[PDB]
């Protein structure tokens, strides 16, 4: 996020750092329940790829962390790589995560729920600050 | 659902 | 454009 | 890179109104927001775009794509929830 600022720590629970086999951080995603992660189908996401629930500073060493192993991956079966629409996978987690209060699930919309232009929404995450 | 433990500060 |  | 978390509130537009930027790269499954002096950018992507309704954080949108320099005067894309969310819930109930 460019021009945002550093969140209060645990306050956005439901965030997930998704990690590669090195500890490289490449995608977020959101917790939408203990076993069930959502994120962005071009992220590629692999089953020898980690989900990181738990985590405020990448750089600490003392934070309580959950690392989540990854069953498998169901990548959104419309959507289109060349488009980049219907842009969502669902990770299906080996190991439940477990629900503390830094750690815990974001709410889904009905379909037919409206989200009005102009509406102040937030986002959140550990993409570049700075281009 | 959606309701923080800890609460954002915006 | 990129993906994000 | 950031090692924090980083935050930003950002407004939604309209698909229309995102056009006048995009053009036809924009579908009905996506959504708009920013343009405010905040930009998603690389590494942001999968995650969350959330707004309160009825006291609760709802999914409404997944960071998607953009500027490829992350402009903070133009709109980034998102996934658009609400399209997509029968499929999530029927991904749930058969697995």
């Amino acid at each position: 996020i460019v021009n945002g600022e550093e969140a209060v720590p645990g306050s956005w629970p439901w965030q997930v750092s998704l990690q590669d086999k090195t500890g490289f951080h490449f995608c977020g995603g959101s917790l939408i329940n203990e076993n069930w992660v959502v994120t962005a189908a071009h992220c590629g996401v692999t089953t020898s790829d980690v989900v990181v629930a738990g985590e405020f500073d990448q750089g600490s060493s003392s934070e309580k962390i959950q690392k989540l192993k990854i069953a498998k991956v169901f990548k959104n079966s419309k959507y289109n790589s060349l488009t980049i629409n219907n842009d969502i996978t669902l990770l299906k987690l080996s190991t439940a995560a477990s629900f503390s209060q830094t750690v815990s699930a974001v709410c889904l919309p009905s379909a037919s729920d409206d989200f009005a232009a102009g509406t102040t929404c937030v986002t959140t995450g550990w993409g570049l600050t700075r281009y | 659902c959606g309701v923080p433990a800890i609460q954002p500060v915006l | 454009s990129w993906p994000w | 890179t950031p090692d924090r978390l980083q935050q930003a509130s950002l407004p939604l537009l309209s698909n229309t109104n995102c056009k006048k930027y995009w053009g036809t790269k924009i579908k009905d499954a996506m959504i708009c927001a920013g343009a405010s002096g905040v930009s998603s950018c690389m590494g942001d992507s999968g995650g969350p775009l959330v707004c309160k309704k009825n006291g609760a954080w709802t999914l409404v949108g997944i960071v998607s794509w953009g500027s490829s320099t992350c402009s903070t005067s133009t709109p980034g894309v998102y996934a658009r929830v609400t399209a997509l969310v029968n499929w999530v819930q029927q991904t749930l109930a058969a697995n």
